[PDB]
């Protein structure tokens, strides 16, 4: 996923290193719990950054590109396996992807 | 290669006169050389590289006679100057932390 | 520095001996500056040539 | 080929091996200080580190830890071509050492326009033809290319 963020048009009026530092952040939620408790039963890669809002991709297939040991093991744990894993923050042009 | 060769270029004219490169700017007009405003990232290796050019132009007719005692010397002063600034690298979990937080 | 000049092992004159002597000393040498890499080689020598002269 | 790249490239490589044998001297003050000791008795001029330094195995602050003796030989060795390389250059170097040309040559330069490849091996490739374990895939062999 190519997620693509602001061209300094509003974050120009806020930068107080308030976490400012900190890079979006992904995580696997279950539908299991949500608003409106209606249907569920498949997950969702949530991607939150700050000021923007959250946004979901279901994922219907039990796994996909889960690797194994795919570096060499290092230990900075960051948020989780997932984020140092498999993401990028182009802080640059405000970019992030992942897979 | 082609980044590299202009750069490198436009670095060794600069290195002379610093008004060629300004003519050359009004005379072209190309987006070839956007590099020569800072705000162009690669401007910053610019800087670099006719500083260095302008190095080598401080001991021309000048010849370096260093001997292997003396490089020796030399090389266990620099390895002294690097040990000298040992308590600088211990800040980066902070950054980590603040993540864990926020997520 | 002396020693070795006055009180010779053998006749300083004998083949063998200064055959021997030779062989010696460049193996000397050569274990000298082969264990200390580091140190120029070409100072050393021409100061002992020096010394020598 | 104008000679400013060359002279550059030069003290450049220089620098770096420079850099290298004072990284190694960094690790290990062994390397240097052995050297230096047997210097002592050659050059009787030689200034020599404080003995606790020596002791210590320190530098500065810092004491590192103690090498074998093979290591300490080998890495010494190894320092030895590369000081050998290094006055070679400097060598060849001491032997070494408009608009309108300007314009000339950065027309020279669109020369094959299509050359897609990426080019990150001009320091790096001497940067890592110097230094620590450059033979191993990660960490076998403290030898360097």
């Amino acid at each position: 996923i190519q997620v693509n963020y602001s061209s300094e048009v509003k974050e120009n009026s806020v930068d107080s290193d308030d976490k400012a530092k900190v890079p979006p952040l992904i995580r696997i939620v279950s539908g299991l719990e949500l608003s409106d408790t209606k249907q569920k039963g498949k997950k969702f890669l949530v991607i939150a950054y700050e000021p923007f809002e959250n946004i979901a991709i279901e994922l219907p297939p039990n796994e996909i590109l889960f690797s194994e040991n795919n570096d060499m093991d290092n230990n900075n744990d960051g948020v989780d396996e997932l984020n140092k894993k498999c993401t990028f923050w182009d802080a640059i042009s405000k970019l992030y992807y992942v897979q | 290669r082609r980044d590299m060769e202009v750069i490198k270029l436009t670095a060794r004219y600069y290195a002379k006169d610093k008004s060629i490169v300004e003519q050359m700017i009004s005379k072209d007009g190309e987006a070839r050389l956007n590099f020569m405003n800072s705000s162009h990232p690669l401007h910053k290796t610019f800087t670099d590289f006719v500083a260095q050019y302008k190095r080598v132009y401080s001991f021309t007719g000048q010849e370096i006679k260093k001997s292997k005692r003396t490089i020796l010397d030399n090389c266990f002063e620099r390895t002294q100057y690097w040990e000298f600034e040992k308590d600088k690298d211990r800040e980066h979990d902070k950054l980590v932390e603040l993540c864990k937080i926020q997520f | 520095d002396e020693k070795y000049l006055l009180t010779p092992p053998m006749d300083r004159k004998n083949d063998r001996y200064m055959a021997f002597l030779l062989k010696l000393s460049k193996y000397v040498e050569t274990f000298f500056f082969k264990s200390y890499a580091l140190l120029d080689a070409a100072a050393v020598e021409n100061l002992i040539k020096s010394d020598f002269e | 080929m104008n000679l400013l790249e060359t002279r550059r490239s030069l003290l450049e490589e220089m620098e770096i091996i420079e850099n290298a044998i004072a990284e190694r001297i960094q690790r290990n003050p062994e390397l240097y200080y052995h050297y230096i000791q047997e210097s002592s008795k050659v050059f009787p001029d030689t200034k020599l580190p404080r003995s606790s330094l020596i002791a210590e195995n320190k530098i500065y602050k810092f004491k590192k830890v103690k090498r074998k003796r093979k290591q300490i030989i080998l890495q010494q060795h190894e320092i030895n071509i590369f000081l050998r390389d290094y006055q070679e250059k400097q060598q060849t170097f001491n032997k070494i050492n408009f608009e309108r040309k300007l314009q000339q040559l950065e027309k020279e330069l669109k020369n094959e326009d299509e050359n897609f490849e990426l080019d990150i091996n001009s320091k790096k490739d001497k940067y890592a033809l110097f230094s620590s374990s450059s033979d191993p895939s990660r960490r076998t062999n403290i030898l360097s290319d």
